[PDB]
């Protein structure tokens, strides 16, 4: 699950009930698919500047 | 930083240095949002009065992209020991909000049980920071970053004269020539993890700079997430 590849998720990796279940740092939002993690401002956190 | 790299542009936007009265650098921080400031509480005692610069990559001069921010409220850990240095961690409130642009943005902060997992179980993390580019030398003008491994944590504590606690992780090579140094302390020990950067640990100590069969002390941050978010709140 999260121990394989992060179970997919592109940040945090949990697993409720099993299976896995993702999350994302603040400023992000859960995509669609609850996997991938979308920016919400121009500057999200960990990202380096490309400005 | 001894023998790291240069921060080119827009790589180690979540770098922030403190400086004293003489508006000189003499401790690093991580950027962890508009108001707040990631540092060591030991670097507290290292001046009285200090700011907070951001965005800036080389301090022999203004280009127009660094910005000055007082600070509100200095946030430090009850339990710091100056002995040891155990507990070495602050979080500071600035009175104005950071403008995040080219250069200055925050890192992330990460959740404990994945960060210890997944983090500090990874081949390496960066540290970066103004600090001596030598031992003995004079604090570096321009910023720099290094790619530290990860050290077995049993690994460290046999080669350390001092105790590792468990606040306390350790980075860096047995002999090659790098490390973080005097100056870095404070600064900001990121992990990445699918190009995304999640703060780690805090330049916190070590025997000399760069030594043989020495390593970096850094603070271990996954040990304080609580403290930190408790002190975001107030
Ligand atoms: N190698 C690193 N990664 C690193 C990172 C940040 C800072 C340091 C060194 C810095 N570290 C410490 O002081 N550590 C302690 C650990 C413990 C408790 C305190 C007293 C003793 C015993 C020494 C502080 C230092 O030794 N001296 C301050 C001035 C100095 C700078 C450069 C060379 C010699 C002396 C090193
Ligand atoms: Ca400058
Ligand atoms: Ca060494």
């Amino acid at each position: 699950l999260c121990s394989l590849d992060n179970g997919d998720c592109d940040q945090f990796c949990h697993e409720e009930q099993n299976s896995v279940v993702c999350s994302c740092a603040r400023g992000y939002t859960l995509a669609d698919n609850g996997k991938a993690c979308i920016p919400t401002g121009p500057y999200p956190c960990g990202k380096q500047t490309l400005e | 930083i001894v023998g790291g790299q240069e921060c080119k542009d827009g790589e180690c936007p979540w770098q922030a240095l403190l400086i004293n009265e003489e508006n000189e650098g003499f401790c690093g921080g991580t950027i962890l949002s508009e108001f707040y400031i990631l540092t060591a509480a030991h670097c507290l005692y290292q001046a009285k009065r200090f700011k907070v610069r951001v965005g800036d990559r080389n301090t022999e001069q203004e280009e127009g992209g660094e910005a000055v921010h007082e600070v509100e409220v200095v946030i430090k850990h009850n339990r710091f020991t100056k002995e040891t240095y155990d507990f070495d961690i602050a979080v500071l409130r600035l009175k104005t909000p950071i403008t995040f642009r080219m250069n200055v943005a925050p890192a992330c902060l990460p959740e404990r049980d994945w960060a210890e997992s997944t983090l500090m179980t990874q081949k390496t993390g960066i540290v970066s920071g103004f600090g001596r580019t030598h031992e003995k030398g004079r604090q570096s003008t321009r910023l720099k970053m290094l790619e530290v491994p990860y050290v077995d944590r049993n690994s460290c504590k046999l080669s350390s004269s001092f105790i590792i606690t468990q606040n306390m992780f350790c980075a860096g090579y047995d002999t090659k020539q790098e490390d973080a140094c005097q100056g870095d302390s404070g600064g900001p020990h990121v992990t990445r993890f699918k190009d995304t950067y999640f703060v780690t640990g805090i330049v916190s100590w070590g025997e000399g700079c760069a030594r043989k069969g020495k390593y970096g002390i850094y603070t271990k941050v996954t040990a304080f997430l609580k403290w930190i978010d408790r002190s975001m709140k107030t």
